[PDB]
């Protein structure tokens, strides 16, 4: 009944998106244009291969990328673009400029407390929620996969009418919100904001999923994380999750080939070298020093940070940047219970930290495994030598 | 609009509870446990006479168990290499060897 | 067990199907006293009065060759 | 693990009801369990006398025994 | 020494053979839990640390599939294992089945191989659909098709009709056809979807049969 | 100081030397944790190795024992050959059986997949044992009270006592524990099975209820005491009245 | 339908056994001279291993 | 108006049912058929008889589906038995001689065991003794346990 | 009930100490007198297991009634 259609025109500013247009490169606004006007036409006269052959000498011309957004917004599509075209534009900036957004974890669970791995097909959900979706608001969804990860992405937004105006009857817009689903994973990401409209959003995904047994959403987090590849690496389905930090290389398995792999080049003959610890305590005491066992002190320090020596992914950039954690520590001494919450702030918490090291500010040997970087992303407590992520 | 969230969130919590996966089991054993009582008790009185109603005929035979235990046994019986027939073979040689 | 003292039971049966890998005898599904007959089920699935009587056929053969052979008295001296 | 001040006092005040809660649950089970124990002990008592008896029985049928070996020696 | 070197020889060469069953105990150890006993001058470890390789012989190949690895750690006070870390994805829920075995106080190997080897039978019955789907292709007995992660849900084109499945272990639950042709009424599609259903091993004999 | 370390690295060196988290290469531990950690009782040993330098092919046949039941372990041999490059396998060949598991694995070992042969039949040396022992202690548990008769090549035992209620009114019990070999229908492990049959008089009681019994009560006590009190109830009702 | 492709592989199945029921078959008169030798020779089984 | 219903109302009746009932369920599953269908509540009147009449017929259905794989699994393994036994039997004659081989089983018996007779009566017999009768007595026990 | 909002969080702490106290106190007496009726019920069963156990034996004895009835 209110479910939109792709022909709808809504309102806005024409100076905003403009500006987001202007970020496009001129080839895609090339193939957004030609596809745009084979579906819906123009109010340009002429034929497809007329406007192909106009917008080719436009370009072979070396016209600047401004005269093809003016046409665009001022004699194609005067009036305004369709609703779809507004989703299209902003599906490419996430996937030029993916650093730009900001995403939170959230994970699926069923009755009982057990993780529900929720497997979607996309036609089922799209209309249930649609369906679920319009009673309340008018909503408009558009569905797509990245091009180069395992994830179905989601565009939600929602309009509303009319400040005053007259009989114009346009559908003034909102803020957008955003919504993804691993193939084969108990988690869910979506967009970081706490309006209503996102509430009942991700309310109405809740509810839809289900059709067999009840679902509900339990965040696992409190601090957004930006960059889909990095929330995908950290919690998607994946061999890097619960192996972060030092123990890495079980998540990148190449250390180890299969049984029936050559002899003689099986690493066991060859084997590698080490340095040997230290652990009488000389760090605090205190360039008559020489190469080798410094170039292995570093490569101590890269692995305690890192979790290889050759450095798995400058030699202090780390695998997934942290920018924000919290830490509390709860010890007992003579009976007395004692805490000490470090707050760490940054663009690579553990980074800087391995660069301390690297300086000889902090000794390698007593930085626990939680400020190396393990159970990364997670605040938590530790007690009793066990991370716990705060609730 | 406020409302509506409000109340589907509700709707949403309600069926999600430990306590509502909880009782709905220990009924299941509930049940379990007085169908069993009632089995033990009916046929040890059937044991002991004085029973007052069965479960005591075979007039069907729809589920059973002797089939695969008599089949294998034969297998075990026929095996070519452990047969009663191999076995006796390598014992007569056995005893042929001591005895020569 | 399951009141007295809030089992060793059935966590005991459960380590011992985990490390036998063990059938057990299933019960069958019912709703509102709407119970199994055997007679509803035998003509539902006619196969199973043929698959009686000719494992029973069968069985008789195999048990008078079983017979004849004495492998029971035969073993019984080993036992 | 709450940190909220808030957090930490809502948190306190369920802790302290759930504790209540689960006291007289704690304290209701016992009577079950002293009837089931009782019950036990006392059918375990019927069948050892009764067991008794019925080897009462059996050594009358020993002096039946008895009468059968008087009867052939 | 040249013995060393030459006996290193027979002994992986049996390490391989014992890799040749799949379910693999592998030792493991972590940094930070090393300490000194402040008598001897000597080293120990606080917390023992188990290791499990999980290989799958792919006979599609005769090779076997990149290795999956679980690792479980010593509580400090309790005495008994947790998982720490482990290579197994998110869908084989390995926290549950620890928790599950021995009522979640896993103590002895013999549980830690219960568990190890609950983990392996579950990840074999994800190769062993993946390596008939995929033997499927290679015959060109199907047309072009995409798998789920844990290749439960699979999509295909048999010639020209395309079909949707949802599978357990061995086992097809749900089916759905979705082309509309000539010949394929209704009770022909409602047919040939319950005919799709059962164990995974009749699937190839019965879509061959099925061809046409 | 500094090291070089390898397979054969003694362990506290690796352990001092070790600040990385990767396996521990030390190759006697990987060898104990596949022989006696994941599959102790299955005595192993490669009887030749020559590799065909010519050709690049290493040739094995290696002879394997299962040593669960120390009374009669059975044996079996591979032969195998493998590229010794990209990893992979030409063919394998079973060159030798002792005749005591012959039939019984052969079906097994008609499989391919090694993988599922070999632990397969590990599986099913430690569940006969286990079977086995299920049996004995039922056995220990009945034998003075109630003598007992194992039958059926170790598959099923009887049991009896006669019940007082009437003149010399015997009363009859015998239970099966069934191990399959797998082949066909759901995994590819041995398995086993639980029934049991009761009569009175001569009379056997119908299966149905029996069968639920034996199911709930191996369920609520395992199959050790369950099938120990199974015992309880069938064999000595007439105590248990009351 | 479902319960009749359960009833055609009954079928089957109870085919095969009787093909196997009918490859056993063979008549038999004579076991007692076998369970006289398997007498005479438990006779020298107890003799040896009684117990 | 809201009460009146002269019928069952929706979200009261399997995900299955609501489906089917409306529009085209566009896939199958018959366990998620089995487990909705054992759902169904118990309840014009020639419509509630048929309804009755029909549930009722359809739980049997299922609960003979249920006992037919129940009695078909157990039929392939002993098939797998047979098969397993058939196939050493031809392997090790090279030739069918198959109900010979049972037939002359009693034979074979009868003719190894009175060879056996002619050395064994003295053999074990005048040994007289487990260990004194060892290689053939104790043999065959040590056998009788593989 | 009392006034300041520092006595009434030292009175939460201090009702929270006595109920863990109290909780656990009962299950100590509680498990004694269990471990008491539990040894004598299985004293008294290891004398029900003797009872049963001659009276088994007694069907020698009715053998020996009934096989001189041969």
């Amino acid at each position: 009944e209110l479910r939109l259609e792709d022909n709808y025109v809504p309102t806005s500013d024409t100076l905003v998106v403009f500006k987001q247009l202007m970020k496009l490169p001129v080839t895609v606004l090339y193939d957004l244009t030609l596809s745009w006007f084979a579906k819906f036409g123009g109010s340009f006269d002429g034929d497809i291969y007329l406007l192909t052959e106009t917008l080719d000498l436009l370009i072979e011309k070396g016209v600047r990328r401004n005269v093809i957004v003016n046409r665009i917004l001022y004699v194609y599509w005067p009036d305004g673009l369709n609703v779809f075209q507004l989703a299209e534009i902003d599906c490419h900036l996430m996937i030029s400029k993916p650093e730009k957004f900001k995403w939170l974890p959230s994970k699926a669970l069923r009755g009982d407390g057990k993780p529900y791995v929720v497997k979607l097909q996309p036609a089922k959900f799209i209309e249930n929620l649609q369906t679920d979706l319009a009673k309340i608001y008018h909503c408009h969804v558009y569905m797509f996969k990245h091009p180069s990860l395992p994830v179905l992405i989601t565009r939600i937004q929602l309009f509303d009418s009319n400040l005053d105006k007259f009989q114009g009857k346009p559908l003034i817009s909102r803020r957008p919100y955003y919504v993804a689903f691993p193939l084969n994973s108990p988690i869910i990401f979506h967009s970081v904001d706490k309006d209503i409209y996102a509430r009942l959003v991700l309310q109405s995904i809740s509810r839809t999923i289900s059709e067999r047994e009840t679902i509900i959403f339990k965040p696992v987090q409190k601090i957004p994380v930006k960059s889909i590849h990095n929330i995908m690496t950290l919690l998607g389905p994946s061999r890097f999750a619960e192996s972060m930090g030092p123990w890495e290389c079980y998540a990148s398995a190449n250390f180890e080939r299969s049984p029936l792999h050559d002899y003689k080049k099986h690493q066991g003959l060859t084997g590698k070298k080490v340095m040997v610890r230290e652990f009488d305590d000389s760090f605090l005491n205190d360039g008559k020093e020489e190469p080798e066992i410094r170039r292995l002190r570093l490569e101590k320090n890269m692995i305690k940070f890192k979790g290889s020596a050759n450095g798995v992914m400058s030699r202090y950039s780390s695998l997934v940047p942290i920018e924000k954690v919290g830490f509390t520590l709860k010890n007992e001494i003579n009976s007395r219970i004692i805490t000490i919450k470090l707050k760490f702030n940054g663009n690579d918490i553990f980074g800087g930290l391995h660069e301390l090291c690297d300086k000889n500010l902090i000794n390698i040997d007593k930085v626990p495994g939680w400020l190396a970087g393990e159970n990364g992303s997670f605040s938590g407590t530790i007690m009793n030598g066990d991370f716990q992520r705060e609730q | 609009n406020q409302q509506i969230i409000s109340v589907r969130n509700e709707i949403q919590e309600l069926k999600a509870g430990k306590d509502w996966h909880d009782l709905q089991n220990e009924q299941a054993k509930l049940n379990d446990k007085v169908k069993l009582n009632k089995r033990l008790n009916d046929l040890t009185s059937t044991l002991l006479g004085k029973y007052e109603g069965s479960q005591d005929s075979e007039d069907d035979s729809i589920r059973d168990d002797s089939n695969i235990l008599d089949i294998a046994h034969f297998v075990d019986l026929m095996d070519p290499y452990n047969g009663l027939l191999k076995k006796i073979n390598k014992i007569n040689e056995n005893l042929s060897n001591e005895l020569q | 067990y399951t009141y007295g003292l809030e089992p060793d039971g059935p966590v005991t049966f459960r380590n011992d199907s985990h490390e036998l890998n063990l059938m057990l005898n299933d019960p069958i599904k019912s709703t509102a006293d709407v119970r199994l007959d055997k007679e509803e089920v035998l003509s539902l699935l006619p196969s199973l009065k043929e698959y009686t009587k000719k494992s029973k056929e069968l069985k008789e053969t195999m048990g008078q060759m079983i017979s004849d052979s004495h492998e029971e008295e035969i073993k019984e001296v080993f036992v | 693990r709450e940190s909220s001040k808030a957090a930490i006092l809502a948190c306190a005040a369920e802790y302290i009801q759930k504790l209540k809660e689960t006291d007289e649950a704690n304290i209701e089970k016992w009577t079950l369990q002293k009837l089931l124990s009782e019950q036990n002990a006392s059918q375990l008592a019927s069948a050892n006398e009764k067991l008794q008896e019925e080897l009462g029985n059996a050594y009358k049928e020993i002096e039946y025994m008895k009468r059968v070996l008087r009867k052939e020696g | 020494s040249t013995s060393d070197r030459s006996e290193l020889e027979d002994y992986i060469v049996l390490e391989n053979v014992y890799r040749m069953f799949g379910i693999t105990f592998f030792p493991l150890v972590d940094p930070i839990d090393l300490k000194i006993k402040d008598a001897s001058g000597e080293i120990f470890v606080d917390r023992e640390m188990l290791g499990i390789r999980l290989e799958v012989f792919s006979e599609r190949t005769s090779q076997f599939e990149k290795p999956h690895y679980v690792l479980l750690k010593k509580r400090i006070k309790s005495n008994s294992w947790f998982l720490f870390k482990h290579t197994i994805p998110s869908f084989i829920d390995v926290q549950g089945i620890f928790d599950d075995t021995n009522g979640g106080l896993v103590i002895s190997h013999d549980d830690a191989y219960l568990f190890a080897k609950r983990v392996f039978l579950q990840l074999v019955e994800v190769q062993k659909r993946r390596q008939i789907f995929k033997d499927l292709e290679a015959k060109k007995i199907i047309h072009d098709l995409d798998l789920d992660l844990e290749s439960s849900m699979v999509s295909f084109f048999v010639k020209d009709i395309k079909v949707e499945l949802f599978v357990k272990q061995n086992e097809i639950v749900s089916c759905s056809i979705l082309d509309d042709i000539h010949d394929f009424s209704q009770n022909n599609k409602s047919k040939w979807e319950i005919a799709l259903l059962g164990s995974l091993d009749d699937l190839e004999l019965k879509l061959n049969h099925s061809f046409a | 100081r500094v090291e070089r370390i390898n397979g054969l690295t003694n362990l506290q060196k690796e352990l001092v030397t070790k600040y990385d988290t990767l396996p521990l290469l030390n190759m006697n531990l990987r060898l104990s944790y596949l022989r006696d950690h994941t599959y102790p009782h299955l005595q192993v040993s490669v009887q030749s190795r020559d590799r065909v330098h010519n050709d690049g092919i290493e040739v094995l046949v290696v002879n394997y024992k299962f040593c669960r039941n120390t009374m009669n372990p059975f044996e079996i041999q591979f032969k195998m050959f493998y590229k010794f490059e990209d990893s992979t396998l030409l063919k394998w060949e079973i060159l030798r059986i002792s005749t005591n598991v012959r039939l019984k694995a052969k079906q097994l070992l008609a499989t391919r997949n090694f993988q599922k042969c070999l632990l397969s039949l590990y599986e099913f040396d430690k569940i006969k044992s286990k079977k086995t022992g299920i049996f004995q202690n039922l056995i220990n548990l009945l034998k003075r009270k109630t003598r007992c008769y194992l039958m059926n090549n170790s598959d099923s035992l009887i049991v009896e006592r006669v019940i007082r209620e009437g003149r010399l009114t015997t009363i009859k019990l015998q239970i099966n524990f069934i191990i399959t070999m797998p082949g066909e229908r759901n995994c590819f492990l041995p398995m086993s099975k639980i029934s049991i049959a009761l009569w009175k008089g001569g009379e056997r009681f119908n299966q149905i209820d029996l069968d639920e019994i034996c199911y709930g009560l191996i369920k609520e006590y395992g199959v050790k005491t369950g099938l120990k009190e199974i015992c309880n109830v069938c064999l000595f009702p007439d105590m248990y009245a009351r | 339908q479902r319960l009749q492709i359960l009833d055609d592989a009954i079928q089957e199945k109870t085919s095969e056994l009787a093909e196997f029921e009918n490859m056993v078959r063979s008549p038999s008169a004579g076991d007692n001279a076998i369970p006289g030798l398997l007498q005479i020779i438990q006779s020298y089984i107890n003799l040896l291993e009684e117990n | 108006i809201m009460e009146l219903v002269g019928d069952i109302p929706k979200y009261s009746l399997g995900s299955e049912l609501r489906n089917r009932v409306e529009g085209e369920p566009q896939s199958t599953s018959i366990e998620r058929l089995i487990e909705d269908v054992l759902k169904l509540p118990q309840m014009d009147l020639k419509v509630l008889s048929e309804y009755s009449n029909l549930r009722k017929d359809l739980i049997l259905k299922c609960q003979a589906l249920q006992i037919g794989e129940s009695k078909l699994s157990d039929i392939l393994s002993q098939t797998n038995s047979i098969n397993s036994l058939t196939t050493s039997i031809k392997e090790a004659s090279e030739d069918d001689d198959i109900s010979e081989y049972f037939a002359t089983y009693n034979g074979k018996l009868v003719v190894a065991l009175e060879e056996m007779k002619l050395l064994l009566e003295e053999a074990v017999k005048t040994f007289g003794n487990s260990p004194e009768k060892r290689e053939k007595i104790k043999k065959i026990l040590s056998e009788l346990k593989k």
